């Protein structure tokens, strides 16, 4: 039931590890509309990610900057 | 063109996250705002833990913390789901697996409330190790990337 009229996604994090090393988180994911009507059901692509983590220098309060730049691809035009 | 919530994002978006979260019985909030542009495939958020100190390391909610603005260029536009269920939205749900660690559980509605995209979100992790590299805090303040792949 969570990706009914949805999709899936797989993925692997890699976390750098304070003075060296990886660790690594495997996500798995479902989506589902909250509505009932259509929707666009893809083919198989990806959603290229990147992301760079910064602080405000004025802010006190423990937080996150994140920019994320995020780019769809993985499906050609035209044969194959 | 494609779907009518493509429409909701052919400008910058105003965000609003909401997450609360236990881990290991570590309990915290986190709220942001900021936001996306679509067309560029661009978001921007400061994120704030609410409850004081966040028991986690901020890492490893980055991708619990917006798939609608995700770039989808040229014939891509025919293949998004994200934003064709705007404005209603979506539910989006995650199994995350540290190796060698414990799991994070996330459920979040991705929505339209009025102008505003917002992204609210609960979150349980378990079994994790209080000195490995979450609960003891040994991830460098930083970020790689990664491809997310889809299927339907």
């Amino acid at each position: 039931d969570k990706q009914k009229n949805g999709i899936k996604a797989n993925f692997k994090i890699r976390h750098n590890i304070e003075d060296g090393g990886v660790q690594l988180a495997d996500h798995y994911q479902q989506n589902t509309p909250i509505g009932d009507g259509p929707v666009l059901l893809p083919d198989n692509h990806y959603l290229s990610y990147q992301s760079a983590l910064s602080k405000d220098p004025n802010e006190k309060r423990d937080h996150m900057v994140l920019l994320e730049f995020v780019t769809a691809a993985g499906i050609t035009l035209g044969m194959d | 063109m494609v779907s009518k919530g493509e429409e909701l994002f052919t400008g910058v978006v105003p965000i609003l996250v909401e997450l609360d979260g236990d881990v290991n019985g570590h309990k915290f909030s986190v709220s942001g705002e900021g936001e996306g542009d679509a067309t560029y495939g661009k978001l921007t958020l400061k994120l704030i833990c609410t409850t004081g100190k966040l028991p986690v390391p901020w890492p490893t909610l980055v991708t619990t913390l917006l798939q609608c603005f995700a770039r989808y260029p040229d014939h891509m536009k025919q293949h998004d789901f994200f934003k064709s269920a705007m404005p209603e939205g979506y539910v989006q749900e995650r199994t995350i697996f540290f190796k060698d660690d414990g799991n994070y559980k996330t459920r979040a509605e991705v929505k339209f409330e009025g102008d505003t995209l917002v992204n609210r979100i609960e979150l349980k992790g378990i079994d994790f190790k209080e000195d490995g590299n979450i609960l003891g805090h040994k991830l460098e303040y930083n970020y790689n990337s990664h491809n997310v792949y889809i299927t339907a």
